């Protein structure tokens, strides 16, 4: 089984993202990334593409086999989390 | 044992077709004397041997002499009990007409014993036939689900359910007012009550924008009806005729009026009488000529004449759909295959061969009554399955 | 003495158009809230969930327009599947080729109907992890059958400082409490 | 703390909750005697404690001569009052029509003092009843925000609020006349004022948010029936000028069909009729689709309220919000066994399996001053006020 | 002598087809221009802000469209976030699903208002910096937080002539005067 996680759609093989059961998507704001996850899935649902590029910091929009239908989800906080962030300008300006 | 045309079905395919035809434009049920046996009442067949047990004289005379029974059927206890008062209310009035009075008391003194035994059987309460708030008992806790879920399926622009029935008691009328609905019977006032033929074709409506009644054909009479002096036929309350003239009939041993009682199906020679009972059939035949009707049968015995005729020759229209529950087909099959029953088992027997999916029969004996012909039917998903107002009129109560 | 249902109705079916319905509005309704035993629900705003009662089922749509025409006010709507009774509980269908009939009162949905609705199996509960709530209403909580998830591939996709990493800690921790012979890289 | 349906409710589910209630067609408000303390106001607990400390001459007749009151709850303080005044009025009228002179004049007295009691705590203000303007004092501040909040949470087409009272002091007229409000309480004229109860249909227009309802279910200080058979109202002064002084500087009582609170005179088919007009009100309003109501400083010692207020509960679309400081008290006293007629009461609808019913207790955070605030204003409510700095300049230019 | 708002409105919803509001416009310069205690405001062009009161909130629109259907007048506009109050003042939120009811009046937007939607998160004041004013009304300063901006790479684009040398040389000025120990080449 394999979980990939991409920020670019677009760049990857054909094949492989049409042979997923289940995906997750957060904001998404390009035009030509939305048209990859487009031909990816099937036609029938047109009403929620639309959401995908104004959705808020830490949504999600789940669609599979897992689910009966389409959700927009809330998703937790992970507790604890990973490693906080690479360095800080100002700190190691400011240790005089 | 569920039979489709000769073809064998399992259980959720009856269910997914009983589900289906009660969305039908027009629905209706009929009911016979076994469907108030959960409440009190007895059989057609357990009323024989209480008379034959408890007269062992007049039982000589009424076959040896007048010839109005057999030795057959007396003995299988096979008898017609209303299809023998009439013939007896015809000679006891030819006697009276010509006026042999030798001839009038042996008459007289048998019709006092038939009445005093069909009527005591259909109290169902005893001595508690004259009070208040009988539907709140536990024997009627079915007749009220089955009124409740015929009028919670249907949809606004439809047909009202009807009710047909043999039994001459006050079970449906009793479960009917404590859920609030309203039953239409064809009488109409308070002071004096009459018969009006023409309100069958009656309907509410509201006034603001309700569509909580239904119909009622009794079709062998009621204890409450009867004819006064005058030529009109009235109707009264339980207490009412419990206290004018159930309680003599039960009690006193040489009570007998005339042709004053409408039950069940006697005085028919009278051309005021018979107008009753006339109208009821004419609209039994009516109503199962339509182009979307569906019937449930159960309680019924299939001993009858004029009505096995009716329903045979309703199934030449390709829309009428019949669905029977008989407690007994395996120990008629078998008296049919050999040399051949009686013929309500030849009835019924010719009626399952039929190779229509427009008949469906069901038995397996406990399995066909009339408690489980209840859940057989759906449930609709709004219906609230709970109980709250309950607990606020306990708090209302105990306040003070 | 008699109660055939205990919601109140919000309007009627007042036309049928092939797929779409038609609503017409009473003459109370103003604050865009109804309310019933379990609370106060919003019906008017486009996105919202609603049904009609069609005999023995419940009918399942998702409202559209919404404008005027005192003046009158109308909705439109489109159904995405229909609810059933079986045994003793409820269960959601997405077939939704069935329309009701003229004059067939609307009603809101309660919280109790929008739980079966986003619902998973009942035998299948053992085997579940919980992501997360419903994001219009945040009361229902949403779960996910772990074998229906990790039997073929899975994709997550996303903008930069979004929540991808967060995501994937949050699944990848749970599953080692729950199937601890399980091998992850 | 905070109760609803059995279970337990936190600070912002429950502030979300309150908001979700005031969109709804109908809303309404009971006040009881609890919610003037904070202005000058007393208890009826405090009302009898005062009484029985001044006049212990004549409480010993009430208890043993005429068996008007019992032992048990005089020693506890927890008699009714208003029902006592009423059963010493029919007394009185009794006494008089049968010419009995002893007894005419043993219950002037008592007469006499309970009206003194009951009238010199309802004076929120003291001597200054007489002067005009009261209403810009800072004791009447939370009533104020109370009817602004109250008034301008209605979308447009949207009906006015209604407010029912068990008082009989003139705080909400007063708070009312001073933000520029227009309350219909059923009377109308100046120069003679009399009671139309069709008053309450009625709204105004504007032909080119500006008024509410009040019911006052036990009457007011300044209603009373003159000579001729109809009931008048006039304004403080002139009442004061008239007979309220006399009523606490003397010892005066010499008309028995006179005033209208609190309570009394119900044996007259002309005073009777105005209580029975606002009863039915009262209970007409609980009983229509989609309401909801707020009750605040009563406590539940009414069997006729608590009867009307279950009953409207069989509805699925009444909901009810409740504030009851001393529940803890109420729930240790009822399993322990034992407590009054409102313990059992309040505690027997605390225990229910409804969502229509909340109940909040605390000790001060289920005050007046607490209730006022869980009520929000509008984003674009002006609440800066820069009028005031003009008058005072206007009024300098002299 | 009682007052709900003292601000006066321009026109109210008349529909809401998806994700679109329509708005009518009253007669007159009412439907134009306004004027309150801090100056004057109007909307007038396809580009300008607008508002609607929805109670405890405020939304936030851009308009697009104009015409005649004294003849009527319409507009329509889209979505962007909303307002509310947090302790004694007011926060912004980013989140465009949220859509007034009908019958809504709408109104102008104030610059006390601008001064809220285009800030920042109350804290990094101290490590912002100065770079302009908003181009439409000019009465807005805009400030930029230093470890956001300069955390990874920035491009700077444009012709030749039009003022690439004057921001570079604006922003490495200010940067240096703020933080004296930093390295610039
Ligand atoms: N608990 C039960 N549930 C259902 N059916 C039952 C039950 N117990 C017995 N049965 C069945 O109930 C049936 C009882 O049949 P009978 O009372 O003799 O017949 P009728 O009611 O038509 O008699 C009146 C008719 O007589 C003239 O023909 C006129 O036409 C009258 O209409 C049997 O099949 C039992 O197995
Ligand atoms: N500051 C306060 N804020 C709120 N509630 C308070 C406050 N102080 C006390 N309370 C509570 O307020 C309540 C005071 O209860 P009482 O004044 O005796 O009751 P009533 O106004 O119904 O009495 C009149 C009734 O008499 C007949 O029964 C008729 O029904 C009349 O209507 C207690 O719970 C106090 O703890
Ligand atoms: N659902 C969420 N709830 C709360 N915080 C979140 C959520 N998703 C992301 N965050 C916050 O965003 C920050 C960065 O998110 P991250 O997962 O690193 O984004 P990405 O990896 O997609 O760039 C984290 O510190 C995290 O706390
Ligand atoms: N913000 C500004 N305000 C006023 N003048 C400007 C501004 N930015 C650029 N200029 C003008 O543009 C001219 C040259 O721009 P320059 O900085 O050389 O741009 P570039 O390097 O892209 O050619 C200067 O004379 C300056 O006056
Ligand atoms: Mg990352
Ligand atoms: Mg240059």
């Amino acid at each position: 089984s394999l979980i990939v996680s991409t920020q670019r759609p677009s760049e990857l093989s054909p094949t492989v993202l049409a042979m997923c059961s289940n995906w997750f998507s957060l904001r998404l704001t390009n035009e030509r990334d939305l048209q990859a996850l487009r031909y990816a899935m099937e036609s029938g649902n047109e009403q929620i593409l639309k959401q995908i590029s104004g959705l808020p910091r830490g949504d999600a929009v789940a669609f599979g086999s897992a689910f009966n239908l389409p959700v927009r989800i809330s998703i937790n906080q992970a507790r604890p989390g990973p490693k906080s962030s690479d360095a800080v300008f100002s700190e190691e300006w400011a240790n005089c | 044992s569920i039979y489709q045309g000769g073809n064998k079905l399992n259980e959720d395919d009856f269910r997914s077709h009983v589900y289906s035809l009660c969305q039908l434009d027009n629905v209706g049920v009929l009911l016979g004397a076994g469907a108030s046996v959960g409440c009190g009442g007895k059989t057609m067949k357990d009323v024989w041997k209480s008379f034959k047990q408890n007269y062992p004289e007049l039982l000589g005379a009424l076959i040896d002499k007048y010839l109005l029974v057999s030795q057959i059927d007396s003995d299988n206890n096979l008898v017609n009990v209303e299809l023998l008062i009439d013939e007896a209310t015809k000679f006891l009035s030819v006697a009276k007409t010509r006026r042999c009075e030798d001839e009038e008391e042996e008459f007289r003194k048998i019709l006092s014993s038939l009445y005093k035994e069909v009527t005591k059987a259909a109290l169902l309460t005893g001595e508690q036939f004259r009070e208040k708030n009988q539907g709140k008992k536990d024997a009627f806790k079915y007749h009220k689900e089955l009124i409740s879920k015929l009028i919670s399926n249907r949809q606004p622009g439809q047909s009202a359910p009807a009710i047909f029935t043999t039994n001459y008691d006050l079970a449906l009328e009793w479960a009917a007012e404590d859920l609030g609905i309203q039953l239409f019977n064809g009488f109409s006032g308070l002071h004096t009550r009459q018969f009006y033929p023409q309100n069958f074709d009656l309907a509410f409506r509201n006034v603001n924008a309700g569509h909580y009644h239904a119909y009622l054909y009794k079709l062998h009479g009621s204890l409450t009806w009867y004819q006064n002096d005058s030529l009109t036929v009235n109707e009264v309350s339980a207490s009412q005729a419990y206290d004018e003239y159930i309680n003599d009939i039960i009690n006193k041993d040489d009570f007998y009026r005339g042709q004053h009682l409408i039950y069940p199906g006697a005085n028919k020679y009278s051309h005021t009488i018979g107008f009753v009972y006339g109208e009821m059939f004419r609209r039994f035949g009516e109503f199962i000529s339509k182009p979307q009707t569906a019937l449930f049968i159960n309680g019924f015995g299939f001993g009858d004449y004029h009505i096995n005729r009716i329903i045979l020759g309703a199934l030449l229209n390709p829309s009428f759909h019949v669905v029977i529950y008989y407690p007994e087909l395996k120990e008629a099959i078998t008296k049919v295959s050999k040399g051949g029953g009686s013929e309500a088992e030849k009835a019924i027997v010719t009626l399952k061969n039929m190779a229509f999916n427009q008949v469906t029969v069901v038995g397996g004996g406990s399995k066909a009554y009339f408690n489980s012909f209840v859940e057989h039917l759906p449930y609709p998903v709004l219906f609230p399955r709970d109980n709250i107002v309950d607990e606020l009129v306990e708090a209302i109560a105990n306040l003070s | 003495l008699f109660k055939l249902t205990e919601i109140s109705a919000i309007g009627y079916v007042v036309g049928l158009e092939g797929e779409r319905i038609r609503i017409n509005l009473h003459e109370g309704l103003q604050g865009r809230l109804a309310s019933h035993r379990k609370g106060v629900s919003s019906v008017t705003q486009p996105g919202d969930l609603i049904g009609f009662d069609a005999g023995n089922i419940l009918v399942v749509a998702r409202v559209t327009d919404m404008a005027f025409v005192i003046p009158l006010r109308q909705i439109i709507a489109y159904a995405i599947g229909f609810v059933k009774r079986e045994l003793n509980g409820y269960v959601f269908i997405s077939e939704d080729w069935r329309l009701p009939a003229l004059g067939s009162s609307a009603v809101p949905l309660t919280s109790d109907f929008l739980n079966i609705i986003y619902s998973i199996d009942k035998e299948e509960l053992p085997k579940a992890v919980e992501l997360g709530v419903d994001s219009r209403t945040k009361t229902v909580k949403i779960f996910a059958s772990v074998d229906k998830l990790l039997s073929r591939h899975l994709a997550v996709l996303g903008s930069t400082g979004y929540g991808k990493s967060n995501f994937n800690a949050l699944l990848t921790r749970k599953v080692s409490e729950k199937y601890p012979n399980s091998r992850i890289v």
